[PDB]
């Protein structure tokens, strides 16, 4: 944990939104 | 996106 | 000349849907058939049914008796205690053919009344209502339900029809044959904030008295068949095309801008396909659905595209333009010769897969250049060879076994293997183009242009199919429309490349004759290989002297071996003029390499790829160094390319680097030269004099003229420096020392290529190269030099792959905070840190690749995951492992990822028929045959991957490690 | 063939000769340098005749 610790993968309801869609825009 | 074949100068007519 | 196998002739349907509940994933419906008997004592009538349970049928409105059984839900018995995979093969062949409706056959077998008989005998129409219901598919409607609460628009939940070929029996009851052609009627009674796409045209819209939900009314006028009527209900956002305005594309919700600007290139592409052909479009509108957890990629069925929401990019998105780009000219073209002209057997469908494949080359060739044509269709020939030599062949145009030396029945199209399919799609595409080669491009259009317009004609009588049948295309009458068109006859041709499945091997060595002055070419063909035939006819072979480029045409019939063709003069080295080139232009050549006596520069034996053909020939090194450099054939650059790794002399690594300095050449050329030119530089160690190899190059070309070690801003907006840019260090790291480690010069680069990279600034995204770094990244790992299998700690690690390891952890901890646009860095980081695992680096434990393929990730997340947990279980021979792969095959949500598990476990197996390994259990074996008998019995995917996987793990006889 | 080892001016003399001779096919088969040339075996001793004009 204190060397290299990953943010762990989290299932997203509707994946395709956080994929597919631009943040900055 | 787009042409990106270089086509003037293979086949130049 | 079109005689039905059914005895009746089939004029209308209608298909009504209500009830479509999306909690218990349910419909309800009825089907009303409108039958004309050709025979009298019609008795029995055979439909095709799967996974739907019929009520009641009635035949003129009078109670009939109808008995339903499927052959194919369990092929063999559960008591037969064969193991083999040919019995398998036989008993799933005849199993489709039972329930074939290419012969009389069905799955519902309706028996008509005893006072309809005298209706049936003098042949009057028969007007059949059955009812059914689908309790919970697991094939044909897929409902994608999201567990987001509100309401069903609310959550974004939606239903499509999935499959392939013939399948729309999964969903209502019909006669699934694509040679039954009639007028539809399609009623869908969805809810009041859901749309029903479907074929036809929408003629209205009627509420319902409690104004909760809507019936949508589709008519199809046009005959098409039952396999090309489709359906996709969700709440879908609409946007008119506003170039062309019978267009509507459809997207799920939030998705509408990334629609706005993914479709805005389609009237392009019908303007293409209607001014090369010169029919309209047929149909009177087009509709592009954008789907989640699609069957496959892209879909055509009559009037309508079912495509998946990954498609979807917006503006400042590259490397995804011309994929989707083709994806939808594709689409179109299956639109025009797949579902307009439809096939009269499951033979002639090499005719249509041809011309589907043949317009949409034509297509890209006018849209991204004749170079992109060329290599696309290299590519596509090299797919070809190393398809054939690899196993038998693929044969269009079977007469019904016709191809026993391969593990399937190739009679029916739901027997077939995936990768078969693929391939036979594949050479029906370039059989096309040789047809073109030998009868000319104009007359090519003409003959498509006479099939369309015959089949326009047709679609407009009402007659019931006296005339419908022009629009079923066969061989023999494509090949009667060729010969009236052209006057010339291609039966050789097709007798050689379509009715005879096999490629051609040449193996050509040259010799020039100085006293009389001849270029004496030795060309020997392998036709005893198992996938190969023997060529006799022409050929074409292009060779450059000093005087230019002449062609020259050879006959090798079967006893020939030494071809003598002339030479011409060798003044254009007595007097310095320029060599005149393959075009019109001519260039300074520098001719020390050359030898004195010889003038001919370079050899190309068949230029044009006219034949499908492996060509292996044999010049001198500066012949190929000539015809990578001045060449004005992508095509030969590339063969070049790929014969230059087998000589590593430095004047070849001058020829690839003056290819990859030098714009005004091809892009997809200076890719490989890259790849090209760090295996010769790794082969020439301890020759090599300066920095390593395309380093000073990167610095010369990307990076800052005052900082050579600090990268350029990103400006993206040149599209070929831009994939130069991304494709070069990948190349890069593949460099290797005298110790087999990559050096820290190379490694440090990349890492400054890393830190300094800013964004900030260009009109387009960064996720591809960035995940190419991340590739870049992978490349460099060496395996370690782990001591006495000492436990893989964090003390013990490299120095190196410590840096990597902390530049792929900051990766992918950014990414689960600022996600790319379609998690390319984590697919590139499960990459990298399955990279890492497979040497000795990081502990091969496979637990974090099993949590990225949940269910709940994105679906390219999933894929690498299995794919991270597929070599996994084939290294560590992991039990657990297989298990828990085989019940993802079993019950999994997505069938595309099911079929894309299956296939990663055939292309690496976790053993092979040849390896002891202690994954060789009769329990194994007993699963793997209750998979292909049972378990896949829904999807024809599935239980053409499980045959495959039987065949890659235990052969086609016996299992041999049972008792 | 023949290996013949001679003068870097005096290789053309030879070779204008295979331009003129309608005999065979050609006279010279291969050459390697200035000062070595290639011959079917058959004109060495008439070419001693052309020595004193040379």
């Amino acid at each position: 944990v204190s060397t290299f610790p990953l943010i762990a993968a989290r299932p997203f309801t509707i994946p395709y939104l956080t994929a597919l869609l631009p943040s900055e825009l | 996106p787009w042409n990106l074949s270089n086509d003037e100068y293979y086949y130049p007519k | 000349g079109f005689e039905s196998p059914r005895p009746y002739k089939l004029t209308h349907q209608v298909v009504c849907i209500n009830n479509i509940n999306f909690q218990r994933k349910s419909v309800v419906g009825f089907v009303e058939l409108t039958i004309f008997p050709t025979v009298a004592n019609l008795n029995r009538i055979k439909l095709n049914s799967k996974q739907c349970r019929i009520y009641r049928v009635r035949i003129n409105d009078l109670e009939a008796a109808f008995i339903y059984n499927d052959p194919t839900l369990e092929v063999c018995h559960s008591e037969s205690k064969q193991r083999n995979l040919n019995y398998f093969s036989n008993a799933y062949a005849a199993a489709v053919s039972a329930v074939d409706p290419d012969a009389g056959n069905g799955e519902l077998c309706i028996k008509v009344p005893s006072e309809l008989w005298k209706h049936v005998d003098e042949l009057k129409v028969l007007k059949i209502h059955i009812n059914f219901s689908l309790d919970q598919p697991k094939g044909g409607l897929h409902f994608v339900v999201p567990s987001v609460e509100g309401s069903m628009a609310e959550r974004g939940a939606h239903v499509f029809s999935c499959g392939y070929q013939n399948s729309t029996r999964f969903w209502f009851p019909c006669v699934d044959s694509y040679s039954e052609l009639c007028t539809w009627k399609l009623e869908f009674t969805v809810d009041a904030a859901m749309v029903a796409v479907s074929n036809g045209d929408l003629v209205e819209t009627v509420y319902t008295h409690d104004m909760r939900k809507k019936t949508f009314h589709y008519m199809l006028t046009i005959p098409t068949a039952a396999s090309n009527i489709s359906l996709a209900i969700g709440p879908f956002e609409i946007l008119v095309d506003p170039y062309m305005h019978e267009v509507t594309h459809f997207c799920l919700p939030q998705l509408l801008p990334l629609l706005k600007h993914t479709t805005s290139y389609l009237h392009e592409v019908f303007e293409f396909y209607e001014e090369i052909l010169t029919c309209r479009y047929p149909y009177s509108c087009f509709k592009t659905v954008f789907i989640d957890e699609a069957y496959v990629e892209v879909a055509a069925y009559a009037s309508m595209s079912i495509f998946s929401t990954n498609l979807l990019h917006s503006a400042m998105i590259i490397d995804e333009t011309p994929l989707t780009r083709r994806c939808l000219a594709q689409s179109l073209a299956q639109q025009f010769f797949g579902c307009f002209i439809s096939r009269m057997s499951w033979s002639d469908e090499w005719v249509l897969k041809g011309i589907s494949g043949y317009i949409y080359g034509l297509w890209m060739k006018k849209t991204f250049g004749v170079n992109e044509y060329r290599h696309w269709i290299k590519e596509e020939l090299d797919k070809i060879v190393a398809y054939e030599l690899k196993t038998g062949g693929v044969l269009l145009h079977p007469i019904f076994n016709p191809a026993s030396h391969l593990h399937f029945s190739i009679k029916h199209p739901h027997t077939l293997s995936w990768e078969y399919y693929s391939m036979f799609q594949c050479k029906a595409h370039l059989v096309m183009r040789l047809i073109e080669n030998r009868i000319s491009m104009e007359f090519m259009l003409q003959v498509f242009n006479k099939l369309l317009s015959l089949a326009s004609t047709a679609s407009s009588q009402k007659f019931q199919s006296h005339m419908w049948s022009q629009m079923l295309v066969s061989t023999s009458g494509f090949l009667k429309s060729i010969s009236n068109v052209s006057g010339k006859d291609i039966q050789p041709l097709i007798k050689q490349w379509v009715d005879q499945s096999g490629v051609v091997k040449f193996y050509g060595s040259f010799a020039f004759n100085r006293k009389r002055n001849v270029l004496e070419l030795e060309i020997k063909q392998d036709y005893t290989s198992p996938g190969t035939q023997k060529y006799v006819g022409p050929l074409k072979v292009t060779v450059q002297e000093l005087d230019g480029s002449f062609n020259h045409t050879l006959q090798i019939e079967e006893n020939s071996l030494k071809h003598d063709i002339p030479c011409h003069s060798k003044s254009r080295r007595n007097k310095k003029k320029k060599i005149p080139l393959m075009n019109g232009e001519e260039v300074d050549m520098d001719l020390s390499a050359m030898d004195a006596d010889s003038p001919l520069l370079w050899i190309r034996i068949d230029p044009d790829m006219s034949v499908l053909r492996k060509v292996e020939f044999e010049q001198a090194d500066f012949m190929w160094q000539y015809q990578l450099r001045y060449e004005r054939d992508v095509v030969a650059q590339q063969e070049s390319i790929l014969a230059l790794e087998k000589f590593p002399t430095p004047a070849s690594r001058l020829a690839l680097t003056d290819i990859l300095e030098q714009e005004q050449c091809f892009y997809r050329v200076r890719m490989s030269a890259c790849f090209c030119l760090a295996k010769i530089a790794n082969s020439m160690v301890s020759t090599w004099t300066g920095p390593p190899a395309m380093k000073s190059l990167f610095t010369r070309m990307f990076c800052c003229k005052s900082c050579p070690n600090i990268v350029k801003t990103n400006n993206f907006m040149s599209f070929q420096s831009y994939f130069l840019q991304k494709t070069m260090p990948v190349a890069m790291a593949l460099l290797r020392d005298v110790h087999n480690l990559c050096p820290k010069e190379v490694l440090t680069f990349i890492l400054d290529l890393i830190k300094y990279n800013d964004n900030r600034k260009n009109k387009f995204s960064d996720n591809y190269y960035r995940a190419e770094m991340i590739d870049a990244l992978a490349n460099s790992v060496t395996p370690a030099v782990s001591v006495n299998n000492e436990v893989r700690t964090l003390d013990n690690l490299n120095p190196d792959v410590r840096l990597i390891l902390e530049e792929i952890t900051r990766f992918l901890n950014m990414e689960k905070l600022l996600p790319s646009y379609r998690h390319t860095i984590t697919v590139s980081c499960l990459r990298a840190i399955r990279v890492l695992q497979k040497n000795g680096h990081v502990p091969s434990d496979p637990a974090l690749f099993k949590s990225y393929a949940e269910y709940g990730h994105f679906v390219d997340i999933r894929i690498a995951a299995l794919e991270a947990v597929v070599d996994y279980t084939k290294v560590d021979r992991s039990y657990e492992e297989l298990q828990w792969l085989l019940n993802m095959i079993q019950n999994d949500p997505v069938p595309y990822v099911r079929h894309k598990i299956l296939n990663m476990l055939t292309k690496n197996p976790p053993f092979t028929k040849n390896m002891e390994s202690p994954l060789c259990n009769e329990a194994l074996v007993d699963q793997l045959w209750k998979l292909m008998n049972s378990g896949t019995s829904h999807d024809w995917r599935l239980r053409c991957g499980a045959v495959d996987l039987y065949f890659t793990l235990f052969g086609l006889s016996r299992p041999s490690c049972l008792p | 063939g023949v290996l013949i080892e001679c003068d870097p001016a005096m290789k053309q003399f030879l070779l204008y000769l295979d331009e003129s001779n309608a005999l065979g096919k050609k006279f010279i088969i291969q050459d390697i340098d200035d000062t070595h040339v290639f011959v079917i075996a058959e004109l060495v001793n008439v070419l001693q005749e052309r020595v004193g004009e040379l």
